[PDB]
């Protein structure tokens, strides 16, 4: 948060630990987006309940909708009600046979 | 000196007018050429027809 | 050009808010591994989730 | 040849590090804001090439897990285990062993490797040299009556660069109530 | 089937898929044997559908573009590098708010201390959660038609000729 | 008059080099844009100008004309 | 100060001097079509001639100006010039490159005043083209 | 023309040729390529004079080489031939306005063929719309115009090279034979004195096995490379014999992978060189092997035999030994040398013709492939030839060609001598050729083969310095593609009038003489030695009996651009490069004006260009306005031409035609009836002649900067009319369709003022930054708004439209009057694009006046922004009070060696007084007395040609005999100096100064779309950076070197600020915004995205990176 802080800055090879310890879920589907609706397709590349809402204060289905209701699990959809920027901080992985 | 002009059927300088051999652009040019002398503080008019 | 990634946002903060009431459900893994989980206090608890450690019911 | 093998044999001897790190079991997924997805004007869509080579490595995973499961020969599987391995290898680094994977209009996809090396990556082009606010480019001429340490601006040029202290003053001076009519007065051009 | 679910980055049906083939196959039988390149009413009148089905057909199959295309004559520039971020937070508008939201507390300071209170309860101005009239009037014991015409005056007096020009602009 | 004043030289008189005169100049300017910000508050925090000024002038050439005065200290912390 | 045609001035001995060395080239060409030399000596012996030329013609011409002219005014108070440009102005241009690194044997005779033939153009444009060149690549070399 | 304006000219060389057709090089291959009754003609006429011999048209050429299809079975086969054109379904002119394509219908008679029972199918087929060129030498695309260049490549053929090798100083040597459509072999005798046979350039092969590959024993290869010891040596160290196992070999290297049978590499070789379809040299390919190797073999089939190659190798190995001259099979000699790649015998030019017969033929090329598919899976005799044959593919190539290419450009429409020289391009890089950044050192270089074929000072002076080229004046392109040029015959020493158009080949044959020697006046040379080009390009002395070749004129070997610089030879070669570089970017003014001197080019390109309105037959102008001329030709017909008012050129300049001729007059066919662009009376005028003086002024035109006065101002001397266009288009979303609307949701009506009845703005009403030209309202849905703007509406009752304004707007900074409106509505029959319901184009136009930091420019290579306009009243002004309108510095004439202005000024000044020289008996008076340049009246033109214009000695005598003004009085002395007075002090200058008239050029670098600036505006997606470039707001960059530089002068903080709250610092941006407004302290820099963005980027590669503390715990970045 500060750069003042910064005091090393360490490079190494990640394991597989490491690589699913990083991950908030895993992709197990190729799809991006619906054709029709324009919105994330579950599981895919785009999944919200993996890398986060895609609207401010809001989950997929919608029963949440507001502030108020921050940092809480909706139990519908399993996608968290927190800003949108977290899309940008989040990662994936998968699963090799 | 002439200091404005308006003609029937034109609505600004990049336009020519049916029946004669020059656009409003150059012809403006030639007027621009008139020596006249006023004697009137306020805004005269003139016609040619 | 003009583009625009399929996301909404709002001018709102985080300050001088109260947040609602939540409940921590506690789920167990089969390899030993122990989360908790916020739900709302107006809401159902299913019976099944998906683990956060290992990817597994 | 033992010197040059000793000098890799002794970094995983002394290091944290492990060998079995060079083998993958799982593969880390970019989050989707660094390869977006935009909606021109039009309905058209653009995407980042980065889709496509996670949409080919989840492909041929699914297929894999599968087969091995159906009961297969081991030629099918083997095919198969063989074309993961290129689309991971393609995913990392694209045109290293053997011919580059291409798209519409027949050019290699872009892959992780190439967005740091080069000319054109992250390290020569956004983190050493950056586009600045509160900037202006124009033509030069001579001025000789200024002094050595004096230059001379246009005024167009002058009020766009100090627009948030100009909207400051003259709402300080009470020429405007409020931001909103200052920031109007000072894109319409007034003469104050 | 494979091709049907595995050849497109953003996924179609099945069935859109056949019906986007079939559209193709017609149009380019009727551009080859007419010699004309055919009109949205000629498709739609041969594939016996709408011509606004027609046009949403011919929509729905066209394939990304990609943002890695280069456009510069010498090699720098990206299709990419050109599309400006819409859902992106402008300072000026950020600060606008901001100073919108200072100026409306003003407003509401010179009104009664009852006033002021049961508008900010009822929109929800200090706390964002817009409470109900029993709750307001809870607070303070009168009755649910008291709130009711309590907010009636505050909103004729805001909506006046005399204080309505401090807050004019922002609307 | 303007940038040119007062003279780098004078101002140099005062101090060790170029690099400790940035930072001296720009913490005394910062503390008296400080001052004037917080000036409806009734406060006791920050001090200054020390000198006579403008209608609207910049703080850091007040700062540069206190250096050049010799109404301020600098210490090692 | 100012520039006219009239101040650029050629030197009134060069065109004895250019004369006297013409007939002596002449010669040694002659015994070329006798059969008396090989091609280098003619090449060597020509390149030699006409190098001494153009240094005799730009003695000439350095003696020639005087100190009022404007343009030795700027060469001499160091505003702007040296003396080769004046010397290719009014004077003799000398000898040229070739495509291939390597000195045509006949000079180029007529400064800029009196003006170029077709074929002394020509010959021109191919230095011209190379200095050309390497500015281009140097700008590049320079920043690497 | 007879009909010409008036110029008096200063040569004194009578020149037996015109000047070609300058459009020539581009219609004439279309004309081949199409076929038309033009070609027939031209080819008709070629019988029994000339060579202009080929019989085929392109796409006859095609359709016969493609033809027959055969199955397997060759039970069946389908034919073309007879291809035939219809007219074009749209004009130019509506081709233009609706963005259409103009092209014409192609149709193919084919022929159905069965071998059973003689089965024939006769019938037409349709292959598409196949682009047309207009009379102008330029395509119309999707309703732009554009212009194909030819190329430049290495014409196919054998190759022979010599080098040094570095570590034994051997030389060593290598021969290729490249042909087009083909793969390459190449031999080679190392430095050992082996002989290898590069194969498709796969690793090395002894030349000897493919000799016994192709069945040659060891007595045959014995007998005949006997005397060389490279081949005896080559064949002692082979270890191998046989030619089934030199064949194996030869499979096992080439393509390893299996155990070969001696029949598979057989037939591989025949595929890979002997089989036509996969190997073809053209016709010129075969033709220079012919000539290089002495092999006779016929030019109508091309495809590799070995005796080629025996023959190659064989020339090869003489060239090594050291035998200069051999005699080659089926001819009497030929010369063993090596061949320079650069030589015009070497490099050939394909013009349009011959690439889109390329294209075609890669459509056809699918074509057939598509058809042979179908033609096994579908029942025999129950298909028509219309069942076959699929035209996708050739029009995708051909559509492919014309978007999307390099060498399919943009036309350059600044002014009609841009737009001419950009035709007449030779490009040497594109698809086929060399890159940009490969090309060494010798292939930008002038060659000596360049007189007369490309010109050597017109070309760029950038990185393509070299690369790009003008075709010369006299320069005619060879039916191979190698360029000629003309050279009159002189036998005897007498130098007769017949002319012979020579080939770089056979001009190294001969002896070339110079084109301004001295000539008796009986057509015989005086001086008794001649300086002429030999055989290398070295110039030479050499008596009146050895030339056997003169050149027809001077200015031979510039191009057009460069022919309209007078006094060319007293200007340097890099000045003279600029000059003609930065004539083609003048803008047309409003008023134009032919230069007072010049060359006598300006007609003739101004007319050639086809800028310039001509009538097609003789006849009386009947009736004539600013709009159309109508004529009564003498044939019995009326003819009304329509005159382009006020257009817009691909630049955004005004294309605007003038009338010349009066209602009476009687007009022959060619004469001009209408100017162009930037021409006057039918010649050239780019710029205005200016009175000028040389001096230093008060220091406001230091450093090439230049100083006007107010009369330019004043009387419009240098302005222009600029023209731009904006377009708006209403389309369809998910929430309904959006409409072009007047009723925008929250605006005074005020501004909703000048719009129309339909939401457009009204012509003719001038706007300003900021104004509405098109209301556009887009539905937006249902959404949620915060609690302050809810109670906001409450406040005020207001209720949110659903729908959100998306008008047009004019851009910042601009400003000007409304020409025209031009709306296309789908449901109107017109041809929208899938998904746009509406469209509409509104045009602004604006006049700019001259002002400071504009670029102004000579025809010298003299550039220079203004940085002054000055009162008239303080002027220098000249002793009768007349004020000067230019100032320029002397001390950019002498160090960049141009002294031609000072020339160009002196006969400007000579020009404009006008002169008298008729009784004076003096040397320099009776060269004019013979050209008839006695008497001048004062403002005529005057001429003088690139290399044969006015000696100094004639303008120094006529300093003294101009005439004096109504004071009686010469103002400007013999030395071509006058005395001025100042404007401002009103004392007279120490000592005279020089004045003239100049021709001042006003370029197209306007300081108007040159300033930009930004505060804060659009950011970027990926990295959060401000987005680059001027139609945005766009941010400068700061690279690298200049953040070196505030490192040197060690400024930390600044950089600090530069590169996290300027650029990457999201949450900082606002946060200082906020802070400037408020009137408060800046707050600290944060972290920038780029470094978030990059640590994600590497932990993507499975790459551990982590950020510590002062202690070893990891940070996490948020
Ligand atoms: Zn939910």
């Amino acid at each position: 948060d500060d750069v003042n802080f910064f005091d090393e800055l360490r490079i190494g090879l990640a394991t597989a630990d490491d690589i699913r310890q990083w991950s908030h879920g895993e992709v197990k589907k190729p799809e991006t987006i619906n054709y029709r609706t324009l919105k994330p397709e579950k599981d895919g590349l785009f999944c919200e309940k993996i890398f986060g809402p895609t609207r401010d204060w809001e989950c997929y289905c919608g029963k949440y909708k507001r502030v108020r209701f921050k940092g809480i699990i909706c139990e519908r959809c399993g996608v968290e009600v927190t800003r949108a920027k977290v899309r940008r901080e989040r990662m994936g992985h998968i699963e090799l046979a | 000196a002439v200091t404005s002009i308006r003609i029937d059927g034109v609505l600004h300088e990049f336009t020519t007018v049916p029946g004669v051999k020059e656009d409003v652009t150059d012809l403006i040019l030639n007027i621009k050429q008139l020596v006249v002398s006023s004697e009137h503080d306020e805004p005269v008019v003139m016609y040619l027809r | 050009l003009r583009g625009t990634r399929l996301v909404v946002t709002s001018y709102e903060t985080d300050r001088g808010i109260d947040l609602a009431p939540r409940q921590a459900v506690e789920y167990a893994c089969e390899k030993g591994h122990r989360f908790e989980m916020p739900f709302s206090v107006e809401a159902e608890i299913p019976p099944e989730w998906e683990c956060k450690v290992c990817g597994i019911q | 040849r033992a010197l040059k093998r000793l000098k890799v044999v002794s970094a995983f001897l002394q290091t944290a590090n492990s060998p079995k790190g060079m083998v993958l079991d799982c593969v880390p997924v970019i989050p989707p804001d660094l390869r977006p997805m935009v909606q021109l004007d039009g309905g058209r869509f653009a995407t980042s090439d980065l889709n496509d080579l996670y949409r080919r490595v989840i492909n041929r995973n699914n297929r894999l897990k599968r087969l091995l499961d159906l009961g297969a020969p081991e030629i099918i599987v083997n095919n198969e285990k063989r074309m993961l391995q290129e689309a991971v290898d393609a995913l990392f680094d694209n045109g290293r062993r053997g011919r580059p994977v291409t798209g519409p209009g027949n050019r290699p996809l872009k892959s992780l490797s190439d967005m740091l090396k080069g000319k054109q990556g992250r390290f020569r082009q956004n983190l050493l040299g950056k586009r600045v606010d509160y900037s202006a480019r124009s033509v030069i001429v001579v001025g000789p009556q200024l002094k050595l340490h004096q230059c001379g601006l246009p005024k167009a040029m002058a009020l766009e660069l100090f627009k948030p202290f100009v909207m400051k003053r003259l709402v300080d001076l009470n020429h405007a109530q409020n931001i909103k009519s200052a920031k109007r007065m000072v894109e319409r051009g007034r003469t104050v | 089937r494979a091709m049907a679910d595995q050849a497109r980055t953003i996924r179609i049906p099945v069935h859109m898929v056949e019906v986007i083939n079939k559209l193709a196959r017609v149009q380019r039988q009727m551009l080859q044997d007419l010699g004309r390149e055919p009109t949205p009413e000629e498709l739609a009148k041969e594939l016996d559908m709408t011509p606004e089905k027609v046009i949403e057909v011919q929509k729905y199959g066209r394939e990304p573009i990609s943002l890695h295309t280069p456009l510069g004559e010498d090699g720098d520039s990206e299709f990419g590098d050109l599309i400006e971020d819409s859902e992106a937070v402008v300072p000026a508008d950020a600060v606008s708010f901001t100073l919108l939201q200072e100026q409306l507390h003003s407003v509401l300071d010179t009104l009664s201390e009852r006033e002021a209170g049961v508008v900010s309860m009822r929109f929800g101005l200090t706390d964002g959660q817009p409470k109900t009239l029993d709750e307001i009037g809870k607070v303070y014991g009168v009755t649910r038609e008291r709130i009711r015409q309590i907010e009636s005056k505050t909103m004729s007096k805001l909506r006046h000729p005399s204080r309505s020009q401090v807050l004019r602009d922002y609307l | 008059e303007g940038i040119i004043n007062p003279p780098i030289d004078e101002l140099l008189e005062a101090t060790d080099s170029k690099y400790s005169l940035v930072i001296y100049a720009a913490k005394r300017a910062r503390q008296i844009n400080a001052y004037y910000s917080q000036l409806g508050e009734g406060l006791l925090e920050y001090v200054g100008p020390l000198v006579d000024t403008h209608v609207h002038e910049k703080p850091l050439s007040i700062a540069l004309r206190e250096i050049n005065a010799g109404l301020l200290t600098s210490e090692a912390i | 100060v100012t520039v006219a045609i009239s101040d650029v001035v050629v030197p009134e001995a060069k065109k004895a001097i250019v004369k006297g060395y013409e007939e002596q080239d002449e010669k040694v060409q002659k015994q070329y079509e006798r059969g008396l030399i090989t091609k280098e000596e003619r090449t060597q012996e020509l390149i030699a001639i006409w190098t001494k030329a153009t240094n005799e013609v730009a003695e000439a011409m350095n003696a020639n100006f005087p100190k009022t002219n404007p343009i030795f005014m700027m060469v001499d108070s160091g505003a702007r010039g040296n003396m080769m440009q004046m010397r290719q102005i009014a004077g003799m241009r000398g000898l040229v490159s070739n495509a291939k690194n390597e000195t045509i044997p006949r000079p180029i005779k007529a400064s800029f005043r009196e003006g170029l033939t077709v074929l002394e153009y020509f010959i021109s444009t191919h230095g011209a083209r190379k200095g050309l060149a390497d500015t281009a690549l140097r700008t590049a070399d320079s920043g690497y | 023309a007879s009909t010409a304006p008036l110029r008096i000219s200063f040569a004194k060389i009578k020149e037996p040729l015109e000047v070609p057709n300058l459009l020539a090089l581009q219609t004439e291959s279309f004309d081949w390529l199409l076929g038309n009754a033009a070609w027939k003609a031209r080819v008709e006429a070629a019988l029994e004079s000339g060579q202009d011999v080929p019989t085929k048209s392109g796409l006859e050429e095609i359709f016969e080489e493609i033809s027959p299809i055969e199955d397997f079975s060759g039970s069946m086969s389908l034919t073309f031939r007879d291809h035939r054109f219809e007219p074009p379904k749209n004009s130019i002119d509506e081709c233009k306005d609706r963005d259409f394509t103009y092209g014409a219908p192609l149709f193919v008679t084919a022929e159905f063929t069965n071998n059973e029972t003689g089965e024939i199918k006769s019938q037409t087929v349709f292959m598409g719309d196949f682009p047309l060129m207009t009379n102008k030498g330029t395509f119309v695309i999707n309703g732009t115009e554009r212009v194909v260049v030819s190329q430049l490549v290495r014409s196919p053929g054998v190759y022979f090279d010599s080098s040094i090798d570095k570590t034994s100083d051997k030389d060593i040597f290598s021969a290729k034979i490249i042909p087009s459509r083909g793969a390459w072999l190449e031999m080679e005798i190392d430095k050992r004195d082996l002989v290898g046979v590069r194969i498709d350039r796969k690793r090395k092969q002894s030349v000897t096995v493919l000799l016994k590959a192709l069945g040659w024993t060891t007595e045959q290869i014995l007998q005949e490379f006997g005397e060389y010891e490279s081949m005896r040596a080559t064949l002692e160290k082979d270890h191998t014999q046989g030619q089934d196992d030199a064949l194996l070999d030869i499979y096992r290297k080439l393509r390893p992978g299996e155990p070969p049978t001696r029949e598979a590499a057989q037939t591989l070789l025949e595929n890979l060189y002997f089989n036509p379809k996969r190997y073809d040299l053209a016709k010129v390919g075969r033709y220079k092997v012919n000539k290089k190797l002495g092999a006779d073999e016929p030019l109508d089939a091309g495809v590799l035999t070995t005796d080629d190659v025996i023959a190659t190798i064989k020339y090869l190995v003489k060239l090594h030994a050291g035998e200069t001259e051999t005699i080659g099979e089926n001819g009497n000699e030929i010369v063993v040398e090596t061949d320079d790649i650069d030589h015009f015998g070497n490099r050939r030019l394909r013009n349009v013709g011959e690439l889109i017969q390329n294209q075609v033929r890669t459509g056809l090329a699918r074509m057939e492939r598509v058809v042979r598919e179908r033609m096994t899976t579908q029942d025999v005799e129950a298909i028509t030839p219309q069942t076959l044959i699929n035209i996708r593919p050739v029009v995708a190539s051909i559509k492919e060609f014309f978007g999307t290419s390099q060498l399919s450009q943009f036309m350059d429409q600044n002014n009609p001598l841009s737009g001419l020289t950009h035709k007449r391009r030779l490009s040497a890089l594109g698809p086929g050729g060399l890159s940009r950044e490969r090309a060494g050192f010798e292939v930008r270089d002038v060659h000596p083969s360049h007189y007369g074929r490309m010109c050597p000072i017109e070309t760029p002076e950038g990185p393509n310095i070299g690369l790009i080229g003008s075709l010369a004046s006299y320069g005619r392109v060879n039916a191979f593609g190698f360029i000629e040029t003309p050279y009159r015959k002189v036998v005897d020493g007498q130098v007769t009038d017949e002319v012979d158009y020579v080939t770089a080949d056979e001009e190294d044959r001969f002896v070339i003489a110079q084109a301004n020697a001295a000539l008796d006046e009986e057509l015989r040379f005086s001086e008794n030695r001649v300086l002429v080009r030999k055989r290398g390009g070295e110039v030479d002395y050499v008596e009146p009996s050895d030339v056997d070749y003169m050149d027809v004129s001077p200015r031979q070997m510039v191009s057009v651009a460069t022919a309209m610089i007078p006094f060319l030879e007293h200007d340097d070669a890099n000045r003279a490069l600029m000059g003609a570089n930065m004539m083609r970017q003048a803008v047309p003014l409003i008023k134009s004006e032919a230069p007072l001197v010049g060359t006598g080019m300006e007609y003739r390109c101004a007319t050639d260009a086809g800028d310039v309105l001509k009538a097609e037959k003789d006849g009386v102008v009947q009736e004539l306005s600013a709009d159309y001329i109508t004529v009564a030709n003498d044939d019995g017909t009326y003819i009304t031409y329509r005159l382009h008012k006020f257009s817009r050129s691909n630049q955004g300049t005004s294309v605007n035609q003038k009338v010349v001729v009066d209602e009476g007059d009687r007009v022959i066919e060619g004469q001009v009836l209408a100017d162009g662009p930037a021409t006057e009376d039918g010649e050239m005028a780019l710029g205005k002649n200016l009175l000028v003086a040389f001096m230093p002024w008060e220091g406001h035109n230091y450093e090439d900067a230049i100083i006007l006065s107010q009369r330019l101002v004043q009387d419009d001397v240098l302005s222009s009319i600029h023209i731009e266009e904006h377009e708006v288009d209403a389309r369809d979303t998910k929430l309904g369709p959006e409409e072009i609307t007047r009723d925008i949701p929250n605006v005074s009506e005020e501004v909703l003022a000048d719009l129309d009845e339909r939401g457009i703005i009204r012509i003719g009403a001038e706007v300003v930054a900021g104004d509405i030209l098109v209301g556009k309202v887009t539905p937006k849905g249902e959404t949620e708004l915060t609690p302050e703007e809810r109670l906001l509406r409450a406040i005020f009752g207001e209720k949110a439209r659903e729908v959100r304004d998306t008008s047009l707007k004019v851009p910042h900074g601009e400003i000007g009057k409304i020409i025209g409106v031009r709306v296309f509505d789908r449901e109107e029959g017109d041809e929208l694009p899938p998904g746009v319901n509406q469209l509409v184009r509104v045009y602004v136009a604006q006049k700019r006046k001259i002002t400071d930091g504009d670029k102004l420019a000579g025809r010298h290579g003299n550039k220079g922004v203004i940085s002054k306009i000055l009162p008239i009243e303080d002027m220098p002004f000249l002793e009768d009070g007349t004020p000067v309108d230019i100032i320029l510095n002397p001390l950019g004439v002498p160090s960049r060696m141009n002294p031609g202005q000072v020339l160009e000024i002196h006969l400007g000044w000579l020009a404009s007084r006008g002169w008298d020289v008729s009784g004076l008996a003096d040397e320099w008076a009776q060269r004019l007395q013979a050209i008839g340049a006695d008497k001048v009246a004062p403002g005529t033109n005057v001429a003088t040609p690139v290399f044969d214009g006015a000696r100094e000695d004639e303008l120094a005598g006529l300093l003294n005999h101009t005439i004096p003004n109504r004071d009686g009085e010469r103002m400007v002395l013999p030395t071509g100096k006058a005395r001025l007075f100042d404007g401002r002090s009103g004392e007279p200058f120490p000592d005279p100064i020089s004045v003239g008239y100049m021709y001042i050029l006003k370029l197209h670098h306007l300081v108007d779309d040159k300033l930009h600036a930004r505060s804060t505006g659009p950011y970027s997606m990926i990295t959060q950076q401000p987005l680059g470039g001027k139609a945005q707001f766009g941010g400068q960059r700061f690279g690298e070197m200049e953040v070196w530089a505030l490192e040197a002068y060690g400024a930390a903080y600044a950089l600090q600020e530069l590169l996290t709250i300027k650029s990457d610092d999201v949450t900082g941006r606002v946060k200082v915004y906020e802070a400037i407004v408020k009137g408060e302290n800046i707050p600290e820099p944060g972290i920038p995205e780029s470094f978030k963005v990059l640590i994600k980027e590497m932990q993507s590669l499975c790459l551990n990176v982590e950020v510590l503390s002062s202690d070893g715990m990891s940070i996490e970045m948020r």
